[PDB]
């Protein structure tokens, strides 16, 4: 079942990390 | 134990009405009066002889569109005069004094539609207040300071619909839509040194506010009594009495027959019932039965407009007794009965905007 | 089954004398009565009321309304003017809720347990809708099936009656009562008839406490397994409302020598000072028969793995006995005790770490594993590893999340965390921990104030306001949209921190079902969380519940993660001043937003 | 359709009006002849010196030409009453009203009395004479406001002096009449010794047609509007609660009405004041204290020219009630300070934390007592870092140091610290100090 | 009773008179300022000087004002107010943070009666009292923030009275001379030109008692050093010409209208015209030359009158404020001129203008230099006005 | 903004603003107005602006010349004193209508309390 | 079906555009409306 989806408030967010120093 | 139809009368604006409540504060040898709350009007009534009734005094609201619910009859002890206080859909509690024929105090702060009002036995200035919001409201109507607050992590959780006072007005019982009855005590030490404080409050003495006091856990709690909604609740010396849209009415008390009522602790998990009442044709909501001041009989009305009475004494409630008492007017529906201080007259309402009387012969 | 018979049977004589009982309790309750209302009636006879007067018709309205009444019998009709009544301010709707300030655990419900009542008019053509929500509850209600009632004395009397000639019973029972709808409690009766017995309120294997009469010698394991069973160390409290209890116990490993290891003279009972115990304490790594109580032997079994080598500290911790005589009892009794195994760790290595740009390879590793689809994050939970390292089998590798200090992950995981550096302020887009969005631990960054002024409220840092929730003044009244909403008290300066959004949390599936009926009414107060967890605030949560949306709003967002565990912040989206109100972006799809929300309290300006 | 609908969707606001007609042509609120689109009225100019110190000397010739005469006792002959007994005769002064006082100051005095007959009739006659000296005197103009006589057997008055200090009586023989508490009288002698249309709209439902009649008056407040422009702005302006479009239908003008949808008009004063209880709202009896605000409405008008084609103020400060985050009260003014009604520790999770730890059965009292009294101790003040835990510890038996000794339950404490210190948080420089610290 | 049914009604009817001023109002003025405060005030005096800075489109100015709360502590205050000093520019006008600002707070004993500055010192100033006597002050002889504790050095107070009153004046051409009237039917002159030993005890150097009834109003000479009027609840108009040494006898004496007289005034530009205001909702003027002659009576106030002033910049412009919710501006140049039936029913010609902001009694008002055409109002509602009124008026 | 274009603020359903005038006080001037208007009938004679009087004679004096002089009240007992006519004008000023700007002042509040009050109506400070 | 059923709370169940004078109308409808014409504008 959970055919259904209810409308949630969601807040996406992503982020990576650095690149090395050259 | 017969009465008769001596009167009956009918709206104009055919809306159906809600209320009938007796002022049983009345001194030996006044006239009887009562009053009724229709859609937008409050009507006043007087009690005749020969079945005379006679209108005293209307009112009526324009502002808004609202639909009044409850009333109840109180009196002031400064100046000993009678007073009024109603209610409907709009959450907007009033104030009437029938002497100057002017509102003198309204109250808010709740947020949905209010089912029933109740005053202390004992107290004149508390009303209890219960509505649509989960939550029971406790107002000093003279200091216009609100008390006590019930509800909340562990309260009601859809609609409560009635409560109840106990016959020395220090306990509670609430029932509502969730198919829970619960419990709240008011002789803590806690909660009479609050009323205690709320007597006393000076807004031009102090910067702070009242500090109200919030209750979330009732003393006691059960829901399997009935499998359907619950909407009706009286107390009967220590036992309970319910109703419900099963076509049945429910004594009972909690734990066992031993178990005495001021000693059952809060962790309380058994019930025991002990008779029922037997009606037909209640296959909707919100209708409610009544008892003698004296409790000797008991009175509800029924959907197709006939009438059901009982008497409260030794009969045994296997076979107590089978009162109908019919007319082929009306078969409407009948919402709420009343008695006076004594016994001598029964008025009931009709969904049809209509009213009853019932006179009693030995 | 014909069970309902027997009952009816037995009945007959149980509703026989409970009948004679019920009757003397009428007798007694009627006899009270009589005593409280006449009581009552006394108070009322000393009273004088006011009558009431018939209407007068004053004259400041010639013209006004009348009602009259007909008369159904042979009466006549009455007319009275109406009177006006006075008009009073009313306040939008709003529902009953408790303040709170943190999250809540909830667990998933399955019976509905109650129906909802709509205005009787939308219903009357799309009564489907009902049927629709029971089959989203598989038809599971509370009260439905009851098939009666039963006390469980009737139940045990049957299953005593009902002899073999347990199992049918028992799925009959629970067919027809949703009380008890198992046969694991109609076991459990059973074997209470057949027993009918319990060792007491302590555990089948019975610990009475330290400070009682009931003093039993024990060893350790038991006496700290409620503790070991019962604390949670995340938040550092017993039976957390926010963590399952499902972990691992204290059993670890530990620094077997930490101590001064200073032969002295404990005394004049000195364990050492003594040929035999002095000798004796180097060759383990005439006594006498002190009243050694039950309850201070197991006080020496615990104490003995605290520093299994110091007679004089645990003799002064344990009054009743000496330190010689505690040397003389454990030559007695910590002679036959088993060896301990004394393990720990070096861990020399500590040049090549310091580079550290192999950590960003492997997160540039665990990105490419799957940067695309990296939206799905996913609930830290501590990885245990006993005996192999930290492979792509990790609990956390898998989980695409960094290894927390409550792993078991050794002290040198490459799968952990370094922590922040930065000087000024871990605020700006340079802060490691500000591009992961993090909030500073107080025991990884040292430099950025998190970890000092733990007690007083000032820090440089902007990045750990959560933890301390310094939230700001937030004022309460209707709002200009809908309903209520919020206001604020002082300006307020862009980008900057305001508070945060608690609530219950529940399982995805669990948030859909309520979202079925939030739908019904067009309100809600859903937020969504991560990939697993969902927040509500309908029940519980703080004022910012109330913030209404706007298409072009002055806050917005976050969801961080502090401590392992996910938060939702609020901040500022420009320069706010005193009394404005607050909105933000409830990012719906525009189909729903549109359904839903669909004010903009503003016209197009060009 | 019931159109007492209509009627009672239109009748409401024309009454407003109405009165305020009433009012504003006897209490204004500000000459229309001042308005920028009324320029019509006030036809005379500013140009103009005036220098004051001959403003004196144009009066004091003035004065000269003013006193054209003045007055200089007086008697009076009673003739037979008649009707189809002696007489009273008073003199009356009526004074100006002071500060202190409520209404205007009479004083009663009688100058006599004479018996006249009881009912006599003409030709019988073969008589009583009043006279009166200066009772009144030059200084009494500051202070009386007039005089009257009456006359009494039965009431009748008369007043001597006008306004202007006129004597309003000359000399000769009257004949006057009488009231009681044609008819009674008496006599005496006195001797001194383009069509314009409207449409009324409701919602499409229904409509109503009229014609202006004496058009270019406004037919509410009947306002003269000489210019189509000038009545439209006025219309549009000062009755704000309808609203008007402009058809310009050839006969010469034709407007539709209709009523406004909100019309946000609402009690300006202290916001506080809605909520009071009646018999103390609108007390206007006491200074009372309320939020500051500011607020701008003009800054720079423009002054643009006439156009009939276009015919066709921001806040400072809090400007709302606030109420109580629980209880949904009015917040006053003062409760609005410091006090957040917001901390860290709810009662309602204290007393839950509690039963919820009573549930549980395999724990002896000695552990349930620690575990809650620890609890609550945390929650007290939300540690957070693993380092504040040997300070945390050497606080909480410095505040229950007390009840566990009075509990009897130490044991139990060095239990849990053992506990704890497993759990790599405390080390075992502190776990003796606890104990040592307790006693 | 009757009474209240009434007043609920006027209380309507006065908010819908309020609605309609505000929806008209941009038409009539070239500027409006409102802002409200959190006790009322009974006083309203600009200070004489004003700073402009450059590369802006405002000026700075300062007001003095007081304060009467119900029980709480009293001050007496100091704000700043920047009023816009351009012709193009048109945020509201200029900034967008704030346009009032308190600046000088300072505690006080009892509420404000009166508080006046003297024009050889704007930092001195002079305030009446609950109590039988005079306070002087100089705020920059005090921190701006209050001091918690309560009262602070009262700064050379006065002696002399026996009851509060509402008359304070100093004399312009001498310094340290001041009159004072209050309910003691007495005049007190005090001279703190040189007060070596202040010791906060100076008593009045003078005290005349003319007047029998309650003294409502004193105000010196705009030109000369001992002359001045006194005005009582006698009705009576008496002129004083000091230095005949008769604290009994006047120069002169006379009724000046029929009722109590209130307030007083003189025309700083001619040297004989003074102008008076009574509650006989009249107002007159005389001439020092010959006072046997009530020159004018300007007849619209439909109550009491409590303030008169005569406007700076203009010789012919003069203001009246009553408790009847309403102020007028009339124009003496005008008088008797011809005017259109339609003009005359709106008015008489002589009247220039009426403002109809406040929705109570105006408690005071005052004009301002550096400023051509406009005044500050205050009420009893906490509520500050300023305003200007459209030039289109005058030519 | 310095200048921004001209004042447009709109959106689907705004709060209603709750007016703040109630029936109670409407029937009241709905009372008031209608015995007004029968005790003035300006709406039918006085065209909304202008108040009617009926006078009635009162005193018949008699000059020492050919003349005789009438005394004249009028009925509604306004604000207006009564008036001496000579004979030759009667029949000529049986009733009068005036324009409401001219009344006396003074006196001119008699017709309704809520024309003009002082709303405290008991001054406790000065 | 008994399980299923929701509870019910109740049973089972002009031509003359005139003048301006309709003002003068709309006000007075009672108590002796003046000019004994505005009858017309009904």
């Amino acid at each position: 079942q959970l055919a259904t989806k209810a409308a949630r408030k969601s807040a996406p967010a992503t982020g990576g990390v650095k690149k090395p120093h050259r | 134990y017969s009465f008769k139809c001596v009167n009956s009368l009918k709206e104009d604006h055919n809306q159906p009405l809600f209320g009938v409540q007796f002022n049983w504060h009345s001194k030996e040898g006044d006239p009887l009066v009562f009053a009724t709350v229709g859609s937008n009007r409050v009507t006043l009534y007087e009690c005749h002889s020969q079945g005379e009734i006679r209108l005293l005094q209307s009112y009526v609201d324009a502002d808004a569109d609202e639909n009044f619910y409850t009333c109840a009859w109180t009196y002031d002890s400064n100046t000993s005069h009678p007073l009024l206080a109603v209610a409907g859909s709009r959450g907007i509690i009033r104030i009437i004094n029938p002497i100057t024929m002017q509102c003198i105090k309204h109250y808010v702060g709740h947020g949905n539609a209010i089912n029933e009002l109740k005053f202390h036995p004992r107290d004149p200035n508390l009303l209890l207040s219960v509505s649509k919001d989960h939550a029971l409201r406790l107002w000093n109507i003279q200091t216009d300071t609100l008390v006590a607050i019930f509800g909340g992590v562990e309260g009601h959780r859809d609609e409560v619909l009635s409560a109840d006072y106990d016959l020395l007005g220090e306990k509670i019982m609430s029932c509502g839509m969730d198919h829970s009855l619960k419990l709240w005590r008011i002789n803590s030490k806690r909660m009479m040194n609050a009323i205690k404080e709320s007597y006393d409050y000076n807004p031009n003495k102090t910067n702070r506010p009242f500090i109200s006091q919030k209750i979330h856990f009732p003393d006691f709690s059960t829901r399997d009594i009935h499998r359907n909604y619950v909407d009706c609740v009286r107390w009967l010396g220590d036992l309970i009495l319910s109703k419900s849209c099963e076509n049945a009415i429910v004594c009972w008390k909690p734990g066992k027959m031993e178990d005495d009522i001021d000693k059952i602790k809060p962790s309380e998990s058994n019930v025991t019932i002990l008779g029922r009442f037997d009606y037909s044709q209640c296959d909707i909501w919100y209708m409610r039965f009544s008892m003698d001041f004296w409790q000797k009989m008991l009175a509800l009305g029924n959907q197709v407009g006939k009438l059901y009475v009982w008497d409260l004494e030794v009969e045994d409630p296997h076979k107590a007794k089978c009162t109908t008492l019919t007319h082929h007017k009306c078969g409407a529906a009948i919402r709420q009965t009343s008695f006076s201080r004594d016994s001598s007259i029964l008025i009931a309402v009709c969904d049809d905007a209509s009213i009853w009387r019932w006179d009693r012969l030995r | 089954k014909r069970v309902k018979s027997e009952y009816m049977r037995l009945r007959q004589l149980k509703r026989f004398r409970r009948a004679d009982e019920v009757k003397s309790m009428f007798s007694s309750n009627r006899q009270k009565i009589l005593e409280r209302t006449e009581i009552l009636n006394q108070e009322w006879k000393q009273r004088r009321i006011q009558p009431v007067h018939i209407l007068t018709s004053v004259s400041s309205l010639r013209g006004t309304r009348e009602c009259s009444v007909t008369s159904d019998l042979d009466f006549p009709t009455q007319v009275i003017p109406l009177k006006t009544l006075n008009a009073v301010a009313s306040v939008p709707i709003m529902y009953s809720w408790s303040p709170l300030q943190q999250n809540f655990m909830v667990e998933d419900e399955t019976v509905l347990h109650n129906i909802p009542y709509m205005g009787d008019e939308v219903l009357d053509q799309d009564g489907t809708f009902i049927e629709e929500l029971i089959k989203n509850y598989d038809g599971k209600v509370h009260g439905d099936r009851e098939c009666g009632f039963i006390n469980d004395e009737i139940f045990v009397e049957l299953v005593n009656a009902l002899g073999q000639y347990s199992d049918k019973i028992f799925e009959a029972i629970s067919s027809m009562f949703p009380d008890k709808g198992t046969a694991e409690e109609l076991k459990e009766k059973y074997k209470e008839l057949t027993e009918q017995q319990l060792p007491g309120a302590l555990p089948p294997e019975c610990t009475p406490n330290i400070d009682g009469p009931n003093a039993k010698s024990v060893q350790r394991e038991q006496s700290l397994h409620s503790f070991h069973t019962l604390f949670c160390r995340r938040c550092f409290k017993y039976d957390c409302f926010l963590h399952p209890f499902h972990a691992t116990p204290n059993t670890y490993k530990r620094k077997n020598t930490e101590t001064a290891l200073d032969n002295k003279p404990c005394g004049p009972q000195c364990y050492q000072h003594l040929e035999g115990a002095k000798e004796f304490a180097a060759a383990l790594t005439p006594p006498e028969n002190v009243e050694w109580s039950g309850a201070e032997a197991s006080m020496f079994r615990v104490l003995i793995g605290t520093y299994y080598d110091n007679f004089c500290a645990i003799a002064r911790l344990i009054g009743t006995k000496t330190c010689r005589q505690v040397y003389e009892f454990r030559v007695k009794e910590s002679s036959i005790i088993a060896p301990a195994p004394a393990e720990d760790v070096d861990t020399p290595p500590r040049k090549k770490k310091r580079k550290h740009r192999l950590w960003a390879a492997h997160c540039r590793k665990i990105q490419l594993k799957k940067d695309g689809s990296s939206n799905h994050v996913y609930n830290y939970q501590p990885c245990d590893h006993p005996r192999q390292p930290c492979d792509s089998s990790c609990p956390c590798v898998i989980a695409q999340n960094f290894c927390e200090k409550f792993c078991q992950c050794s002290s040198e995981c490459q799968n952990r965390f370094p922590g922040c550096r930065c000087k000024a302020q871990c605020n700006t887009k340079q802060c490691p921990c500000y591009l992961a969005v993090r909030e500073c631990d107080p025991d990884l960054c040292l430099t950025c104030g998190a970890a000092d002024h733990w007690d007083s409220k000032n820090v440089s840092c902007k990045n750990c306001s959560i933890q301390r929730g310094s939230k700001k003044h937030l004022l309460l009244a209707p709002s200009d949209v809908a309903g209520w909403g919020i206001f604020i008290k002082d300006p307020v300066q862009k980008n900057e921190f305001i508070s945060e959004y608690c609530g219950e949390i529940i399982s995805q599936d669990e948030a859909d079902r309520r979202g079925k009926v939030y739908d019904k009414y067009m309100c809600s107060f859903l937020f969504n969380l991560n990939n697993d967890f969902v927040v509500d605030a309908t029940r519980k949560g703080n004022k910012i519940r109330f913030a209404n949306h706007s298409v072009n709003p002055n806050c917005y967002a976050k969801v961080m993660m502090v401590n392992g565990d996910h938060r939702i912040g609020i901040f500022a989206k420009r320069a706010i001043q005193t009394g404005e109100e607050l909105f933000f972006d409830y990012r719906y799809s525009q189909a729903d937003a549109l359904k839903y929300v669909g004010i903009e309290r503003e016209m197009e300006i060009p | 359709a019931d159109h007492e609908l209509f009627l009672q969707a239109f009748e409401k606001p024309t009454q407003i009006y109405r009165f305020l007609r009433t009012r504003n042509l006897i209490a204004p609120i500000f000459l229309h002849r001042t308005l920028t689109y009324m320029s019509h009225r006030n036809s005379r100019t500013n140009i103009k010196r005036k220098t004051f110190k001959v403003d004196d000397m144009l009066s004091k010739v003035e004065k000269m030409k003013g006193e054209q005469e003045s007055h200089s006792h007086l008697q009076l002959t009673f003739t037979g009453f008649f009707h189809k007994v002696t007489l009273e005769v008073l003199l009356v002064k009526v004074c100006h009203k002071k500060r202190k006082d409520v209404s205007c100051p009479i004083r009663q005095v009688p100058t006599g009395k004479k018996q006249v007959p009881l009912n006599p009739d003409l030709n019988q006659t073969k008589p009583s004479l009043a006279v009166s000296s200066n009772e009144f005197e030059p200084s009494n103009s500051h202070m009386v406001k007039s005089y009257s006589l009456l006359f009494r057997v039965f009431v009748a008055q008369m007043t001597v002096f006008d306004k202007n200090r006129r004597l309003q009586l000359l000399d000769g023989e009257y004949e006057v009449a009488m009231q009681e508490m044609q008819g009674p009288t008496l006599q005496f002698t006195l001797r001194w010794t383009l069509r314009i249309f409207y449409q009324f709209l409701y919602n499409n439902n229904t409509r109503q047609q009229t014609e202006a009649r004496d058009d270019l008056h406004c037919p509410w407040c009947t306002l003269n509007c000489r210019k189509l422009y000038s009545l439209l702005k006025h219309l549009k302006l000062c009755h704000s609660r309808f609203i008007f479009n402009y058809v310009y239908h050839p006969k010469g003008a034709r407007i539709d009405v209709s009523i406004n949808e909100c019309y946000d008009g609402s009690y300006a004063g202290n916001p506080q004041d809605i909520h009071r209880q009646p018999g103390f709202a609108f007390s206007r009896n006491g200074p009372v204290k309320r939020t500051p605000i500011t607020h701008i409405l003009v800054c720079r008008p423009k002054r643009t020219k006439a156009s009939m084609s276009e015919f066709l103020t921001y806040s400072s400060g809090h400007n709302r009630l606030y109420f109580h985050s629980d209880t949904c009260l009015p917040l006053r003014p003062q409760e609005m300070e410091v006090d957040s009604e917001d901390e860290k520790d709810p009662e309602w999770l204290r007393e839950k934390t509690i039963t919820q730890i009573e549930e549980f059965s395999d724990v002896n009292e000695g552990e349930k007592e620690v575990m809650k009294l620890w609890n609550l101790h945390v929650m007290k003040h939300g540690f957070i870092a693993d380092n504040q835990m040997n300070h945390a510890c050497m606080l909480f038996v410095e505040n229950y140091g007390q009840k566990i000794i009075k509990k009897n339950l130490c044991r139990n404490f060095m239990l849990h610290l053992v506990s704890m210190h497993d759990f790599n948080l405390i080390s075992i420089m502190s776990i003796d100090k606890a104990v040592t610290k307790l006693r | 009773k009757e009474a209240a049914f009434d007043d609920a009604v006027e209380e309507r009817v006065i908010n819908e008179e309020y609605k309609i001023w505000k929806k008209n109002t941009p038409f009539l003025y070239d500027l409006v300022m409102t802002h409200a405060l959190e006790w009322p005030s009974l006083t309203a005096q600009w200070l004489p000087d004003v700073t402009r800075p450059e590369g802006k489109d405002f000026s700075i100015h300062r007001l003095v004002l007081g304060t009467h709360t119900s029980d709480e502590q009293n001050h007496l205050v100091i704000a700043s107010v920047q009023l816009p000093n351009d012709d193009a520019q048109f945020g509201g006008f200029g900034s967008v943070s704030g346009k009032i600002e308190i600046e000088i707070k300072i505690n006080h004993e009892g509420e404000v009666n009166r508080a006046r500055y003297m024009p050889q010192n704007p930092c001195i100033i002079a305030t009446k009292t609950p109590s039988s006597d005079v306070l002087v002050f100089d705020y920059t002889k005090h921190p701006s923030k209050p001091d918690p504790s309560g009262e602070c050095n009262p700064d050379l107070r006065l002696r002399g009275h026996q009851k509060e009153g509402y008359g304070l004046s100093w004399n312009p051409n001498l310094s340290g001379h001041l009159l004072s009237a209050s309910d003691d039917h007495t005049i007190c002159l005090w001279d703190i030109s040189a007060v070596p030993k202040e010791g906060k005890v100076v008593d009045a150097k003078t005290i005349f008692t003319g007047h029998t009834a309650v003294v409502e109003d004193v105000s010196w000479h705009l030109l000369h050093e001992s002359l001045f009027g006194s005005v009582a609840d006698d009705q009576k108009l008496m002129i004083w010409d000091t230095r005949s040494n008769n604290t009994s006898k006047p120069s002169h004496s006379v009724d000046a209208h029929t009722a109590e007289v209130n307030c007083l005034s003189f025309n700083p530009y001619s040297e004989f015209i003074l102008a008076t205001g009574s509650a006989d909702k009249t107002v007159a003027l005389w001439d020092l030359r010959n006072l046997k002659l009530k020159l004018h009576s300007f007849e619209s106030h439909k109550d009491e009158i409590f303030q008169v002033q005569w406007s700076p910049h203009n010789e012919t412009i003069l203001a009246s404020s009553g408790t009847d919710r309403r102020l007028n501006v009339w124009d003496l140049s005008k008088i008797g001129e011809e005017q259109s039936p339609e003009d005359a029913e709106d008015g008489p010609p002589e009247l220039l203008f009426i403002h109809g902001g406040h929705t109570a009694k105006i408690s005071d008002f005052s004009w301002n230099p550096n400023e051509p055409w406009v005044i500050c109002s205050v009420s009893e509602d906490n509520i500050m006005q300023v305003w200007q009124m459209a030039e289109n008026i005058y030519n | 903004n310095k200048r921004r274009k001209l004042k447009n603020k709109r959106r689907r359903s705004l709060p209603r603003p709750h007016d703040f005038f109630d029936a109670q006080t409407l029937d009241a001037i709905r009372h008031r107005a209608i015995c007004f208007n029968l005790s003035a009938h300006i709406e039918s004679l006085g065209k909304g602006h202008s108040v009617v009087f009926h006078s009635t004679v009162i005193a018949k004096r008699k000059e020492d010349s050919g003349k005789i002089k009438l005394l004249l009240h009028w009925m509604p007992e306004d604000i207006l004193p009564d008036v001496w006519v000579n004979e030759s004008e009667r029949h000529q000023l049986k009733t009068k209508v005036v324009h409401l700007s001219k009344l006396p002042k003074d006196t001119a509040l008699l017709l309704d309390p809520n024309i003009y009050r002082t709303m405290p109506q008991k001054r406790l400070k000065r | 079906r008994p399980r299923l059923q929701a509870q019910r709370k109740f049973a089972q169940s002009p031509p003359p555009a005139t003048q301006i004078s309709d003002l003068s109308k709309r006000k007075p409808k009672t108590e002796d409306f003046l000019t004994f014409l505005c009858l017309r504008g009904s």
